[PDB]
RNA sequence: CUGGGGCGGUCGCCUCCUAAAAGGUAACGGAGGCGCUCAAAGGUUCCCUCAGAAUGGUUGGAAAUCAUUCAUAGAGUGUAAAGGCAUAAGGGAGCUUGACUGCGAGACCUACAAGUCGAGCAGGGUCGAAAGACGGACUUAGUGAUCCGGUGGUUCCGCAUG
RNA sequence: CUUAUGAUUUGGGCUACACACGUGCUACAAUGGACAAUACAAAGGGCAGCGAAACCGCGAGGUCAAGCAAAUCCCAUAAAGUUGUUCUCAGUUCGGAUUGUAGUCUGCAACUCGACUACAUGAAGCUGGAAUCGCUAGUAAUCGUAGAUCAGCAUGCUACGG
């Protein structure tokens, strides 16, 4: 979709939302790509065969639409898993004393 | 202007047989829909007003009128000017294109049981439905809009009392 | 509910405001305008005596067609001048009623300027 | 009617699989694939909705 | 100046009240303002009508905003108050510079100096289809003589002449 | 103190937080990171407990028998290393905190309130100021393995070697 060039494709598809080290296996399954594909890859006939396998995935941005509403559903029921989002609470039953900083 | 005939059906099939009007002219008729968004005090929202004037064009395809203040009320930061509103009066076929769209997509996306009211009138024939912006952009999904908001849709008819405006709102409306 | 105004009463207020520095004195009379929805009416009034001098109308039998409703107004402006060429063909004061100087009120006045009247 | 200030709108055929209540409009300037002749001969880009499939009130 | 004088206060204009139904009318009587502001807040042609009240409506402060119905002006009118005003003098919009030059019959005011208002007449414009309207702001305060000095004009003078 | 300050139950809490000091873990990398191969230990445990080799699962793991109450059977292939291919010096293939998807396993039962792995997401963090602590040889430093508690559960503790 908006991937960068001049790097290897096993790390290049990671740059979008929704892919981490599945391009090593799952995108490598459907497409006949290799590991050493730089910017000089000629991935335009290979752009189509990755477009068929990425169309099944929720990855490119649209997963964050469903991820946002899952929190919005969770706070609307007002669950203890959901109040901890709206209140800076670590949510997954953690100790909210001194070393609980990344939620503030 | 396809489903305008829904009104032209109900003027003579239900309304002549309900109140027994003596002429076809004095059936209650809807004249305007104003979709006045509200205030949204713009000490910062003057940039969100540029979003709020962009969202309301997507709901109804007419540019809003950015209505400014009138008084100099304290405990509120505003003067003459300071544009703190937006509205679109929907007169013609864009009304029915908006009405025969919204009354099918207002109750479902709000996730309410009954949904609007049994009564919201003012004793004259005006409804003033209240919206917390759970319905709009049904075509492009939640991708590029920024801030949650709340609309207000007013239905102004030529009804005379409450019970004749209940009759027009009983045509694919849910009271 | 909502109350629909009539277009005559607002027109009358506007006309009243217009017609306070606008008068005919029989050396420079006044033609006014009354268009309704179908017919245009023109009438030379001398405002001093309260006595008219001429009268023309789109529903009169001399000029009654279904042309445009604008070309009907051109026929009436042709009519009011050729009856004011019988007497008092001098300058007059155009009175627009409460209407704009546009369309049918303009074509009533364009026709009267190119048919002898000197306003 | 004024040119310049209006956005786009068209006869958006609301292509819903339950009876296709196509009396809607908006800004769905997307791919026109199948236009029903009884409905708005335009883009069918309203692809799925809960509009008139199961009302909560008239259930 | 002064209900002795001093001390305090005051000193010029504007608006009321006192003021006795014309005008005018005092007190160290009662109230307040002014020593500006505006290139649109001027001109002109067009449209437009408010406050408030209920009522009921995603913001909901009671009260922003929206709609309906009542609303005589209770709003607004650069600025004090008094007269005004919906002819709108109030509120928008478009063009513009008359926030012109030479004058002015007549009138008001008044001890004098001053102060005010003017139809109209040319000249040359602006706006408006046109009639027309324009010699600054709704009106009434926003200043200070003469002498001297500066500056720019000027068919005037300029000492025997230039 | 003695119809309770003793009892009996499931349900909370001991796990709460704008914070403040102790003690540790993992790091902020190219004397590293990711993937393939290939070595070398010691100590200790195993009373229905340890459970192999096979399979079936991406994996955490499930199904039975193989052995055995143990110098032999099992936990158990230690890891760092070494060898090769890689990225190229960026908050990049550095790490992995935090949130939704697996529902794996233990246990009447994992919401308060567990333990991992699975695809996602990827935050602070570029070696740290004043100060302050440990340590004199198999010691500082690092690397992994055991056990006691224990149905399940340690970044702690206690022992172990490289």
């Amino acid at each position: 979709v908006d991937i960068p060039r001049e790097k290897r494709v096993v790390i290049s598809l990671t740059y979008i939302y929704g892919i981490g080290t599945s391009t090593a296996q799952k995108i490598l399954e459907e497409a006949n790509v290799s590991a050493d594909t730089r910017v000089k890859d000629l991935t335009d006939d290979e752009l189509g065969r990755i477009r068929e396998v990425v169309d099944g995935y929720k990855v490119e941005g649209d997963l964050r639409r469903e991820t946002n509403l899952n929190i919005k559903r969770l706070m609307e029921i007002s669950s203890y898993r959901g109040i901890r989002h709206r209140r800076g609470l670590p949510v997954r039953g953690q100790k909210t004393k001194n070393n609980a900083r990344t939620r503030k | 202007n396809r489903l305008k005939e829904k009104f032209n059906t109900e003027v003579t099939e239900n309304l002549m047989k309900k109140f027994n009007y003596s002429s076809v002219m004095e059936v209650p008729k809807i004249d305007k829909i104003v979709v006045n968004m509200g205030v949204g005090d713009a000490v910062q929202n003057s940039k969100v007003l540029d979003n709020a004037v962009e969202e309301l064009e997507l709901i109804t395809g007419q540019k809003p009128l950015v209505t400014k203040a009138k008084k100099s009320i304290a405990t509120f930061r505003l003067r003459e000017g300071m544009p703190i509103g937006a509205k679109v009066t929907l007169r013609g076929e864009r009304m029915y294109e908006f009405l025969d769209k919204l009354i099918s997509v207002s109750l479902p996306r709000v996730r309410d049981f009954q949904g609007v009211s049994k009564k919201a009138f003012d004793g004259r024939g005006n409804y003033t439905l209240g919206v917390k912006e759970q319905l709009i952009f049904p075509e492009i999904d939640y991708d590029k809009v920024s801030k949650v908001r709340g609309m207000d849709i007013v239905i102004v008819t030529t009804a005379n009392t409450d019970e004749e405006a209940r009759e027009l709102l009983a045509n694919f409306g849910m009271p | 509910m909502i109350s629909k105004i009539d277009k005559n009463k607002v027109r009358l207020k506007r006309h009243a405001r217009v017609r306070t520095n606008l008068s005919g004195t029989a050396e420079k009379p006044r033609l006014n305008v009354y268009r309704s929805n179908k017919h245009i009416y023109a009438q030379i009034i001398d405002d001093n005596k309260g006595v008219t001098l001429a009268q023309a109308s789109s529903k009169d039998s001399d000029i009654a067609t279904t042309a445009t409703k604008v070309e009907l107004a051109t026929k009436v402006g042709e009519a009011i001048a050729k009856k004011a060429a019988d007497k008092g063909i001098k300058e007059i004061v155009f009175d627009r009623g409460g209407y704009l100087y546009h369309g049918r009120v303009k074509a009533l006045a364009e026709a009267a300027r190119e048919s002898g009247l000197e306003f | 009617m004024k040119q310049g200030i209006h956005p786009e709108y068209h006869q958006v055929i609301f292509l819903d699989t339950t009876t296709n209540f196509k009396f809607l409009s908006g800004s769905t300037k997307t791919s026109s694939e199948m236009m029903e002749w009884e409905d708005g001969k335009e883009y069918p880009v309203i692809r799925l909705d809960i509009s008139s499939d199961s009302h909560p009130f008239y259930t």
